[PDB]
RNA sequence: UAGGGGCGAAAGACCAAUCGAACAGUCUAGUUGCUGGUUCCCUCCGAAAUGUCUAUCAGGACAGCGCGCACGCAGAGAGAAG
RNA sequence: AUACCACACACAAGGGAUCGUUUGGCUCCUGGGACGAGGAAGGGCGCAGCAGAGAGCGAUAUGUGUGGGAGCAGCAGCAAUGACCACACGUCCCCGAAUACAGCAUAGUGCUGGAGUACUCCUUGGAAUUAAGCAUAUGAGUAAAGGAAGGAAAAGAAACUAACGAGGAUUCCCGUAGUAGCGGCGAGUGAACAGGGAACAGUCCAACAGUGUAAUUCUCAAAUGAGAAGUUGUCAAAAGGAAGAAGAUGUGAAUCAGAAAGAAAAGCUGAACGAUACAGGGUGAUAGUCCCGUAGUGUCUUCUUACAUACGGUGAGUAGCUGUGCUCGGUAAUGCACAGUGAAGAGGUGGCAGUGUGCAUCUAAGACUAAAUACAACAGGAGACCGAUAGCAAAGAAGUAGGUUGACCGAAAACAGUGAAAUUGUGUGUGGACCCGAAUGGAUCGGGCCCGUCUUGAAACACGGACCAAGGAGUGCACAUACACUGCAAGUUGAGCAGAGGAAGUCUGUGAGGCGUAGUGAAGACGGAAAGCAGUGUGAGUGCGACCCGAUAGACUUGUGAACUAUA
């Protein structure tokens, strides 16, 4: 070992470690897709995915954004109108381990099932909609933007009152 | 140059690959690693890494980099926040700015240079300098703290 | 261009198909052109040479000559036809044999299953046609 | 290094939310009440029918004597818990009463 | 009766032309500061065998002497005169 | 130098290089993952008209049925009264788990054993090597040896994280991170939550079953009886379907003629014609139209999948403690064991030992679970891969010929092409070891010790080299780095993954993280200079076989040997 460097520390020592490649990357990404497409025709008029409430990040770093969580909770659901074995039917997932703490976390849970419930359509058999030319929807289902905002602008009287 | 042609091809026909005809090409002369260095190597560590041989300071067995994480901005670089378009606006007109590090994910205020333009601005913050609360408050600005 | 990726555009495996064939493949290979009169007689375009029947070479030593299917060779894929031949040092003559595919047929040998041979096949493209 | 700069004070600021408060569920119905019954009924019957072992004989001698520190000691020892041993003295002294 | 084991009227003798620790195969391409070798042409520049520390004395590292790329630029392996 | 020795050239010998060719290898991807007491895998022996090896088959050693249809390769004989092929079935000698056996369950029938083991789970457990020595440590919970299962296996629905304004089974990918820490604090080792995605699913037993009648399971009879299990506790409900996928197979356009020349035209020259088909293969030289296909189109056969009852809050030689041994990044104990000791019904945890007390979050000591993930044999498709001293050891009867007492060990050989050099004979010329400089009709003149290599120093009485051909040694990846070149710039980026698209290429989104935009201290704490990020390559350091070849040795096996020789 010679001159300047920063010292060496590279962990090739052991005889025993094997090597992972992805020669197999752009094959099994084809597959995916493949069967997304087989698994939308055994329930046409349904979309593939289901449902899903909005929670708040972890810790200080993230607070202040919103993301996607696992399960709407009993309370959500029964303060929306709705009773958990129909919630099923209709394709809205149910969390019972999650807990609520706030009235901001509810209120917005609960304006979610309303939204949805409001934009969806009922057939009686599957020919009906096939007949009628129905084009299934694709991807998550409301999901989340979390944009940066823009500036506001306010009068020099205010700025003793309120404080931004 | 994006491409070039490498020295081992120069070396065909010269007996020894530019490693000498004395001192050869052995396997380890000077042992493996980074080892040696506190006896035939003490001259290299003594150069150019003097404190590597030590311990030192205070120990937690477990740290969260997310509770710890921060990022600071300079009293200067305020009005850059904002895009050009923006800046130009506020500049001419009556109104007040009202700018929020937390949405650029700046969570301390430093009291370096002097601000942009000398008009009032309201900027919210986890943590202010001393020297950035006497420069805002000095153009009848507002400082206001928040988690 | 082929969009079909069950089958195979290899070098190596379209020739190694070719040389190890037998039953039915291997008489797919001893098939001809009929001439123009014979495909108004009949609907096909081309059959399988038999001992018999009356071909004219139209291609190499022998073009021009016309004359009746001696022998059929499966393994080494030749035909002899009656009087194209060589003569060795003794005199003596060797049939020469000659490729399927330069070969024409100009009359038909109807012996033995033939026609119903024929029939099988004029059936099995009318079945398609007509749809 | 983007580590280390706020102090302990402002770290430790929080958001104004609003709460909820919990739902208590101290009622306790009378099917529960007869279940809870029988299971304390059937502790008694072990306890007449087996009797004490060992330890606790010897640990209730010690009561009599006003021997307590001895009894602490002794029962630390035999349970490991100082929190077991807290509990087991109370449910002898009570049964010797 | 079988390998860190046998068997010995004792020589470290003998155990399939092998014994002061058998044979086969694997770990294993074990390690080597030591010996041998290391494959085309022309053009231009050009050394060292000394100092300090080293379980160091057939080896290293740091410095000194080469070359390449070069921001820049009043200097010099010689004399006078105090 | 008549004939010996050397060199040059022509011819004949001798050998198999070079160039042209390839029904083989290798690598990546996709499917598949199918054995045995109904006798397997592996071994032996027989069967043909002339038959050794290999292939195929069992004393039925080319039999039966279905779909097709022309010959059986040599010689003699057979064949539309079916040559030959393809799909299924029937027959299937002896040894071998090898069994007329062993262990075990039921009212009874039975089940296990051996083979295979790349990938997955459970045990047991090294040394070479690195530290420039070596003993803790490293290599490594790796190799070796044992047990077991499936097409995957394991895991799995919190006695879970976290301290946020919180989240919410398991597995896999990007990342936190070569970080927090462990360490003769040396060499070296080394995780977790978050944040962005793929795929998504939850449920059972015990505690706790009608008492106006065991209502429950099985056997024989019978059309309504006998008997077995069981009160040390039996018994807690639906048919049902069209979709989806993979194979097999049918059809399938359009050309003739000519001078010269050749063994032969498909070349070349003129005139035509097809295309949703100009992928590729075969024909006596380079073919869209000569043959097999291809684009486009028909049929048929298999496989996969789907509705009912009743419930909660106490699962013990356990959790824990003391001593002890191994283990982990886990540090005054991370996990696992053994011996002593041993709870409560309420207990467990919140990465530093103890005692107290609020607060937050969970419920151990019983069970089941899809998808997303890994990789041999065997089958199919591809390639900036190799081209008979290469590529698998093996392009032919290759794990073969042949060999070890044994465990085990193991080759060569392509075309009836071309036909180099070493080396030999004959003929013709020129010289007496040969090279460089300069010449004659002709004797010759001048200069030169044998190369490669270590070395102060080689022609050496230093070592390697008889001769010719072919093969034969600084390479690949990871991590920091300086330089040259390129885009954008207070910013920058092909993370994974989604959408489009006859597709391992390309285009477009969503969207983390990392480094930079300013530093100082062990830290509490404080704050005030300096263009960067991502690539394409070159020099150079470190770790892996690491420029190529080379020890004496060390360890491990449910591997072998007393045919020589020792002793009973």
């Amino acid at each position: 070992m010679r001159g300047n460097q920063m010292l060496p520390n590279n962990h090739f020592n052991k005889g025993s470690m094997k090597f992972k490649n992805w020669f197999n990357q752009p094959m099994r990404a084809l597959k995916r897709k493949e069967v997304r497409e087989q698994k939308s025709k055994i329930c046409y008029p349904n979309p593939l995915k289901k449902l899903r409430p909005v929670v708040r990040c972890c810790s200080m770093r993230y607070n202040k954004k919103v993301r996607l969580g696992r399960g709407f909770t009993k309370m959500e659901i029964e303060k929306a109108g709705m009773d958990i074995k129909y919630a099923i039917s209709v394709g809205i997932a149910v969390d019972l381990r999650r807990k609520n703490k706030n009235e901001e976390g509810l209120e917005e849970n609960v304006k979610r099932l309303m939204d949805y419930k409001n934009k969806l359509k009922f057939f009686t058999t599957v020919r009906e909609a096939r007949d009628n030319k129905i084009e299934q929807y694709k991807g998550e289902i409301m999901k989340p933007v979390n944009i940066i905002p823009e500036v506001k602008g306010i009068k020099v009287e205010e700025i003793a009152t309120i404080y931004g | 140059m994006f491409n070039k042609k490498s020295k081992s091809r120069k070396l065909r026909g010269h007996v020894s690959h530019g490693y000498g005809r004395v001192g050869k090409h052995r396997k380890h002369p000077a042992g493996r690693g980074k080892s040696g260095g506190l006896k035939h190597l003490r001259s290299l560590f003594q150069r150019y890494h003097p404190d590597h041989f030590r311990k030192l300071g205070i120990v937690m067995f477990h740290r969260n980099k997310n509770a710890d994480f921060t990022r600071t901005v300079n009293v200067s670089n305020l009005w850059g926040l904002m895009k050009l378009e923006e800046q130009m606006k506020f500049k001419s007109s009556a109104e007040v700015p009202v700018v929020d590090c937390r949405n650029y994910g700046y969570l301390k205020v430093l009291g370096g240079g002097d601000l942009s333009v000398k008009k009032p601005i309201v900027v919210i913050a986890r943590q202010f300098t001393k020297d950035a609360e006497e420069k805002i408050n000095a153009v009848g600005g507002k400082c206001v703290v928040a988690a | 261009m082929k969009f079909n990726k069950n089958v195979t555009a290899s070098r190596r495996k379209n020739r190694k198909a070719h040389f190890t064939s037998i039953g039915l493949e291997r008489t797919k290979l001893m098939n001809a052109p009929l001439s123009k009169d014979l495909k108004e007689e009949y609907g096909i375009k081309r059959i399988a040479v038999r001992p018999g029947d009356m071909v004219k070479v139209v291609s190499g030593e022998f073009k021009k000559k016309e004359g009746v299917v001696m022998k059929v060779n499966r393994h080494d894929i030749k035909i002899e036809v009656e009087g194209c031949f060589v003569q060795k040092e003794d005199g003596k003559k060797i049939n020469k044999g000659i490729h399927p595919s330069n070969l024409r047929i100009i009359k038909l040998s109807m012996e033995k299953d033939r026609a119903e041979i024929i029939n099988k096949k004029v059936e099995a493209m009318k079945s398609e046609v007509k749809a | 290094m983007k580590i280390n700069k706020l102090n302990n004070a402002s770290k430790a600021l929080s958001y104004p939310v609003k709460k909820l408060a919990k739902t208590e569920k101290a009622p306790l119905t009378e099917k529960q009440q007869r279940s809870k019954e029988l299971k304390k009924f059937a502790m008694s019957i072990a306890r007449e029918v087996g009797g004490l072992a060992p330890y606790e004989l010897r640990a209730t001698e010690l009561l009599r004597r006003d021997e307590d520190k001895r009894c602490k000691k002794f029962m630390k020892k035999r349970l490991g818990s100082l929190k077991m041993a807290k509990k087991k003295i109370e449910l002898l002294a009570e049964e010797m009463r």
